[PDB]
């Protein structure tokens, strides 16, 4: 069903997978809605997998009179946040919920007020990469990556790129309005094409070590 | 006298997802003896006296 091609060879991973196995750290989270934030989203996206997402509140408390229950540490994470959180991933967690117009349709993302695990460290994860400066560019080994915050101005923001994507760049051509993942490298080679605005290539996953 | 002190808390599951630990603290309370002393001495003539009475 669904294969119209045959390739020579198999896809080495899918976007939110470990590729490989070493050390690695990860918490859980609560999704927050966008809504939410109060000085607005100049950026929007969905809870895609995949993305950065930012630490947003404690949410532990579970009480509603003068004394409170601490039952447990949780955290309560928004898809794009100054304070990196982590990156969705492992989506053999979720379930599936269907879709607005039928069950059983193809959803990559997750609703609001639903858990997830967010990664700090992984020695192998593939994501899907973006390129943030409207022209050819080709990554390389060594490089560093980059998250869209939802404060991002839409001057800096001429292309539509989504609220949490992940932008790659070289050592020295940062753009504006990104925030740096500290100790972040590409640790694989892919190459993408001229960009314009609308016109989004959405880039090709590639693995990436996370620290 | 020694005190336990356990501790601990809870997170939501996750397959990748760190453990959380338990741990405990004891300590110990402590009191003090206090001794106390108290005497008494009689006179030969003041004994004979006081029989008088």
């Amino acid at each position: 069903m669904f294969q119209k091609q045959v390739y020579r060879q198999y896809t080495p991973g899918f976007p939110g997978d470990l590729i490989e196995d070493g050390p690695k750290r990860a918490r859980p989270g609560r999704i927050m809605s966008l809504s939410a934030v109060n000085p607005a989203a100049t950026a929007t996206g969905p809870n895609r997998a995949s993305r950065a997402f930012g630490y947003a509140g404690d949410v532990s408390a579970l009480g509603e009179g003068q004394p409170k229950t601490i039952a447990a540490r949780a955290s309560e994470v928004v898809i794009g946040g100054a304070n990196f959180f982590g990156v969705l991933g492992h989506p053999k967690h979720y379930a599936l919920f269907g879709s607005a117009g039928d069950s059983l349709a193809p959803s990559y993302d997750l609703p609001d007020g639903a858990e997830g695990e967010f990664f700090d460290m992984a020695t192998g994860l593939v994501v899907e990469i973006f390129n943030g400066a409207a022209a050819a560019l080709d990554l390389d080994y060594g490089d560093l990556v980059a998250y869209v915050p939802n404060n991002l101005a839409t001057a800096d923001d001429a292309l539509g790129l989504p609220a949490g994507a992940l932008v790659g760049f070289k050592t020295g051509s940062m753009p504006t309005g990104l925030v740096q993942i500290p100790n972040a490298r590409i640790v694989n080679a892919i190459s993408l094409p001229a960009q314009s605005a609308g016109n989004l290539v959405a880039g090709v996953t590639i693995v990436q070590l996370t620290q | 006298q020694g005190i336990v002190e356990p501790a601990g808390t809870a997170v939501e599951y996750g397959d990748h997802t760190n453990i959380p630990l338990t741990s405990w603290n004891a300590n110990f309370e402590r009191r003090t003896i206090v001794r106390g002393e108290l005497g008494m001495m009689v006179g030969t003539l003041e004994e004979g006296r006081a029989s008088a009475i």
